[PDB]
C-alpha cells in the first residue's frame, strides 16, 4: 500500500537551553519559585522572632 | 497529581499564613494606639507593610506564570488597591511612607481601622480559596 | 579595542580629566567578552554541522 518515507533520524543538534533538558521545564519552574519561597520564609523567620 | 500549578497553591498557603499575621498585628497596633505613642507606632507599622505588598506581589507573578487566570483575577482587586496606596496616596511621608508621620487628626485613624478588618476578611477568604484549589488540583 | 585605545591615548596626553582611563578600560573588557561569545558561536557552529 501507500506508505511514508522520511529521512532516518539523527543526533539532533542542540539548542541554547539544551543544558536545561535533564530536568523537565515544570521542575525548573518549581525550582525558581521554591527559591523565592524559601527566601521569603527565611526573611519572615529572621526578621520577626 | 502534583503539578506546577498545584505547587503554586501550596506555596501561597504558607505565605498567606504570614499575611494574616501581618493583620492580626495590624488590628492590635491601632487598638493599643487609642489606649495610650505616635513615634513608636509610626516606626513599628512602617516596617511591616512593604513585606505585605510584595508577598502579594509575588502571588501576582506566580499565578501569572502558572496560568491560573481566575486566581490571578481575584488577586487583582487587592493589587490595584495596593498600587494606589504607594504611587498616589502614600501621603508625603518620605521615610518609607503610609502609617508614618500622619497619625491623629483622627480621620485616617478610622480609615485604617476599616482597612484593617477588610484585610483580614480578604486574607481569611484567600486562605480557604487557596486551600480549596490546592485540593482541587491535587485530586483532579 | 580601537575605541578603548584612542580613549587611552587621550588619557595619556590630557590627564586633567582622569575618567578617560577608566572608560577605556571598559571598552577593553567589553571587547574581550565579545570575543568569547564570538568564539563560542564560531566553535559551536562547526560542531553542529
Ligand atoms: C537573573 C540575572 C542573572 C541571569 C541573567 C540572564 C542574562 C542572559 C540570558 C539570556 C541571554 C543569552 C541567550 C539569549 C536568548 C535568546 C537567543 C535564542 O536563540 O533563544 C532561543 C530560545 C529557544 O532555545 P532552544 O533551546 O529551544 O533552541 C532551539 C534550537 N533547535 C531548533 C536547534 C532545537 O527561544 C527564545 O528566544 C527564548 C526567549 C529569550 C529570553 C532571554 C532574553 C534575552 C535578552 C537579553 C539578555 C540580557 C542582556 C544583558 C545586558
Ligand atoms: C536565562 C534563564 C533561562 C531562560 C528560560 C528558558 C525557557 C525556554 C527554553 C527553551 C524554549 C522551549 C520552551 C517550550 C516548552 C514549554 C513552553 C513554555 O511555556 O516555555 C516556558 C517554560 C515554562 O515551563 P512550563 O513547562 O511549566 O510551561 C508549560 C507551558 N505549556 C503547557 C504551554 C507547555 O519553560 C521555562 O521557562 C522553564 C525553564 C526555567 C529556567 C530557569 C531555571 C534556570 C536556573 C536555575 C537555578 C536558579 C534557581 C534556584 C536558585
Ligand atoms: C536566581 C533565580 C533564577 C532566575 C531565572 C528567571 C527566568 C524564568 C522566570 C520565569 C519564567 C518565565 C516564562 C514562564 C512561562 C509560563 C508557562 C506556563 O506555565 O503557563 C502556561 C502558558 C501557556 O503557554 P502558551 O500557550 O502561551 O505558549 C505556547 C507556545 N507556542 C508559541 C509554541 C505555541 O504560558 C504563558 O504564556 C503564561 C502567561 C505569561 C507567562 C510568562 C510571562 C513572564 C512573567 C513573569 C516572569 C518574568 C520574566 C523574566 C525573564
Ligand atoms: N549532551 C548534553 C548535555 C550537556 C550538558 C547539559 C545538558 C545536556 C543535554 C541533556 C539532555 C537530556 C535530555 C533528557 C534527559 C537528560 N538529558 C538533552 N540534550 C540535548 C541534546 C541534543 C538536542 C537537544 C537537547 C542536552 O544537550
Amino acid at each position: 500500500g501507500i506508505s511514508i518515507m522520511i529521512k532516518k533520524p539523527q543526533k539532533s543538534k542542540p539548542g541554547v537551553f539544551s543544558f536545561l533538558d535533564p530536568l523537565a521545564y515544570e521542575i525548573w519552574m518549581c525550582i525558581v519559585f521554591a527559591y523565592i519561597g524559601v527566601s521569603v520564609v527565611l526573611f519572615l523567620v529572621s526578621r520577626f522572632s | 497529581a502534583f503539578t506546577f500549578a498545584a505547587f503554586c497553591y501550596m506555596l501561597t498557603l504558607v505565605l498567606c499564613a504570614s499575611l494574616i499575621f501581618f493583620v492580626i498585628w495590624h488590628i492590635i497596633a491601632f487598638d493599643e494606639l487609642r489606649t495610650d505613642n505616635i513615634e513608636r507606632i509610626c516606626c513599628l507599622l512602617r516596617k511591616l507593610v512593604v513585606p505585605e505588598y510584595s508577598i502579594h506581589g509575588l502571588f501576582c507573578l506566580m499565578f501569572l506564570c502558572a496560568a491560573e487566570w481566575v486566581t490571578l483575577g481575584l488577586n487583582i482587586p487587592l493589587l490595584f488597591y495596593h498600587l494606589w496606596r504607594y504611587f498616589h496616596r502614600p501621603a508625603d511621608g518620605s521615610e518609607v511612607m503610609y502609617d508614618a508621620v500622619s497619625i491623629m487628626n483622627a480621620d485616617i485613624l478610622n480609615y485604617c481601622q476599616k482597612e484593617s478588618w477588610c484585610k483580614l476578611a480578604f486574607y481569611l477568604l484567600s486562605f480557604f480559596y487557596y486551600l480549596y484549589s490546592m485540593v482541587y488540583t491535587l485530586v483532579s | 579595542m580601537f575605541i578603548g585605545f584612542i580613549l587611552s591615548n587621550i588619557g595619556h596626553i590630557r590627564p586633567h580629566r582622569t575618567i578617560l582611563a577608566f572608560v577605556s578600560g571598559i571598552f577593553f573588557i567589553l571587547s574581550g567578552l565579545s570575543l568569547v561569545v564570538g568564539l563560542v558561536l564560531y566553535i559551536s557552529s562547526i560542531n553542529d554541522e
